[PDB]
């Protein structure tokens, strides 16, 4: 139970968490996309300066742009973390599938410029799991960017299994404003990101899940103006677990959640589906709907093999599960492991 | 049962 | 008896239990004057391998039983 | 010797990756261990047996066919069996056959004596085990933060109140309303000249 | 509905106090094992019935 107090920092596609280790709460919370004219915080998105141009480093789940993982990272380290990063070692989080020059130059720009005397990474999945308090089982991670059922067994991603499906940011940041506009409705990329951020809102405010195949519903109404919304509200969630159900704008085929899961316990190898599918969790951004863990867990009990075993875990209550990956992280530096099993300063050179 | 599926893959295992 | 070739063919972990590394059998490359023959002996000597100064290029004197 | 280095190579990840993941998971299970040691330390006779668990004897069932009068009939009468029998267990199967028969569950009420209450909750979580029950401990401080899910939602169907618990707390009792009051022991309840019978009555 | 909830939660109950591991122990022992165990391990194998003894010696780390 030593602790040595490493900043463990997690680059997400919506919202950056970062903090020091040992906490059960990610003390820095802010959104991750950049506005370069080059302000990166709450300030840059409230702050109506000259033309900006709004973008973020991650892309398709991949850092693509390293000067603004360079500019987070600094602003990070000198305003949130306040401390200088040369005595606190370094927690990353890169993605479920983090490719090897991707991992080599993350690791080469922090030894080279900030010097850091120990820096380690591991996947999300894992994180998630240890955080859940189990080594053995599905993680079902729906992100801003992208959703994957992560199969994990003994805490390491079977990489043999993964999938992935459309469903990213692009989830009703363009059909709710269409369903919206049904009724009525600096640059542009500035525009769209206060858009986005809006029907980020109306969503946390009113969108939730049905429990089963789209059904009248009764209206509800809240401000942005003010107008009364029908059952419009239950017709796009509908499209994240049945392809047929939204027939008229989903396309000709859909993975959905239960089908991705479906197919990702289907990929894996025998003798651990058993437990995969006993022991099922959760995580992202998009699992916070209202019902839709109801709806996940009575959906994936029809599409069960007899004699499988089915139980998820109940933190949806909680919104923490966003931050299950934080969390992990967090607790994974307080270990006896963290001196045995680790990254020094002197491995690479 | 898992006994039986263990003591099989020890077969399998033999027969390799 | 012969000149000693120490060498352990890796092999999957018991599986009876879990995963990891293990070692099945230990093969001994035993050369003598007249040639050379390789033996599977048990994994359980390797003790014994260990304990004497047993290293490639020296004579060992083995018992079958 | 190329191929088998590569599978080596991914093994022993495989297997560094699998020793962080026990690690983890020990200190997790450590974590939760230490959790739960703190938190922890002309008769008819048609009976269902529909959530009873507890196994009842034949004299047993007989008197709960008996007593199947009282309810269906509107009547009240007094149970005075000697002891051994199991009463509680027989008030029990009552409580369980008001639900099994008809949907109705409402909020009961039970009168245990201060050296029985612990003793009558573990017997209702032996016997017929599926029920929503509440202790009444702390008059002062601890009752005062049971009473705050009570009005608006049925938190529990049965409870288990002491003698002594009424007296302090009768305005609080009397204003929710109850099906079945049931009390025992009424050696305690044979005096006319104590305070008990108005403070009981008014229920 | 409330009939399941009220049994599951009694049954919950039973359980915490019913309450009142070897597998754990094990687990603490395996803590606190520095981490380089060897462990030597024979099981009887198939060719009463015909069978044999198998010899297993598993090794925790690659320094070992
Ligand atoms: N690339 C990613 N991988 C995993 N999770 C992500 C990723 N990007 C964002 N998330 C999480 O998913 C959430 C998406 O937000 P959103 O679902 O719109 O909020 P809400 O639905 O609660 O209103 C973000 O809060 C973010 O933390």
């Amino acid at each position: 139970g030593d602790e040595v107090g490493a900043l463990v920092f997690d680059i997400g596609s919506y919202t950056v968490r970062a903090g020091y280790a040992g906490e059960d709460c990610p003390k820095v919370d802010f959104p991750t996309a950049i506005g370069m004219v080059y302000y990166i915080d709450t300030n840059a998105l409230r702050v109506p300066r000259e033309n900006m141009e709004a973008i973020s480093p991650l892309k398709n789940g991949m850092v693509e742009d390293w000067d603004s993982f360079q500019a987070i990272l600094d602003h990070t380290y000198k305003m949130h973390v306040k401390s200088e990063a040369s005595l606190h070692p370094v927690l990353m989080s890169e993605a479920p599938w983090n490719t090897r020059a991707k991992r080599e130059k993350l690791t080469e720009l922090m030894f080279e410029h900030y010097n850091i005397p120990a820096f380690f990474l591991c996947k999300t999945a894992v994180l998630t799991a240890f955080a859940n308090g189990r080594s053995t089982g599905l993680i079902l991670d729906s992100g801003a960017t992208h959703t994957t059922a992560i199969p994990v067994h003994d805490g390491y991603v079977l990489q043999q299994g993964i999938v992935k499906s459309p469903l990213a940011g692009d989830f009703i940041t363009m059909q709710c404003r269409e369903l919206f506009q049904e009724m009525n409705i600096v640059t542009r990329s500035w525009h769209n990101y206060m858009c986005n951020c809006v029907i980020q809102d109306f969503q946390a405010s009113v969108l939730q899940v049905s429990d089963s195949t789209y059904d009248e519903q009764v209206a509800a109404q809240m401000p942005t103006y003010n107008c009364d919304f029908g059952a419009e509200r239950l017709k796009i969630p509908e499209g994240l677990f049945d392809p047929s159900n939204v027939k008229g704008l989903s396309g000709n085929t859909m993975l959905g959640v239960s089908h991705v899961v479906t197919t990702s316990v289907g990929m894996c190898d025998i003798d651990i589906r058993p437990g995969l599918y006993g022991s099922v969790i959760v995580a992202g951004g998009n699992t916070l709907i209202q019902s839709f863990t109801d709806r996940l867990n009575r959906e994936l009990s029809q599409k069960t093999p007899p004699s499988m075993r089915l139980k998820l875990i109940a933190n949806n209550t909680t919104v923490e599960r966003r931050f299950s990956s934080w969390i992990g992280g967090s607790i994974l530096a307080s270990l006896g492991t963290f001196q045995q099993m680790w990254i020094s300063k002197q491995e690479y050179e | 049962n898992s006994e039986d599926a263990v003591m099989t893959a020890v077969r399998a295992w033999e027969f390799w | 008896e012969g000149e000693v070739t120490e060498l352990t063919p890796c092999e999957t972990e018991n599986p009876m239990g879990g995963y990891g590394k293990t070692i099945s059998h230990v093969i001994i490359g035993l050369k003598t004057a007249k040639g050379t023959k390789q033996l599977k002996l048990d994994p359980s000597i390797f003790e014994s391998l260990q304990k004497e100064r047993v290293e490639a290029g020296d004579v060992i004197y083995i018992e079958a039983n | 010797r190329e191929e088998r280095g590569k599978k080596e190579e991914q093994s022993r990840l495989r297997r560094i990756a699998a020793s962080t993941a026990r690690e983890i998971e020990c200190f997790w299970s450590n974590i939760e261990q230490v959790v739960e040691i703190k938190l922890r330390v002309t008769s008819v006779k048609f009976n269902a047996p529909s959530l009873l668990y507890g196994a009842l004897r034949d004299y047993q069932k007989i008197g709960l066919d008996w007593l199947a009068k009282l309810y269906r009939k509107n009547l009240n009468g007094i149970l005075a069996d000697e002891a051994g029998l199991g009463k509680t267990v027989q008030i029990i199967a009552f409580f369980a056959h008001l639900a099994c028969n008809e949907g109705n569950w409402g909020p009961h009420l039970v009168v245990v004596r201060s050296c029985n209450i612990l003793k009558w909750e573990l017997e209702l979580k032996r016997w017929c085990p599926g029920l929503k029950i509440l202790s009444y401990i702390g008059s002062h401080r601890e009752l005062k933060a049971k009473r705050q899910e009570w009005a608006e939602p049925n938190s529990f169907h049965v409870c288990i109140t002491s003698y002594t618990q009424f007296f302090r707390g009768l305005t609080a009792f009397t204003r929710v309303r109850w099906k079945c009051l049931v009390i025992d022991e009424m050696q305690r309840v044979k005096g006319m000249t104590e305070r008990h019978w108005e403070a009981v009555f008014t229920l | 509905l409330l009939r399941e909830a009220k049994i599951t939660e009694e049954l919950n109950l039973r359980s915490l106090e019913t309450y009142e591991a070897d597998k754990k122990k094990q687990v603490h022992k395996k803590r606190k094992c520095p981490g380089p165990i060897i462990t030597y391990h024979s099981v009887t194998v198939p060719l009463p019935p015909a069978r044999c003894s198998r010899t297993f010696i598993t090794f925790s780390d690659d320094a070992t």
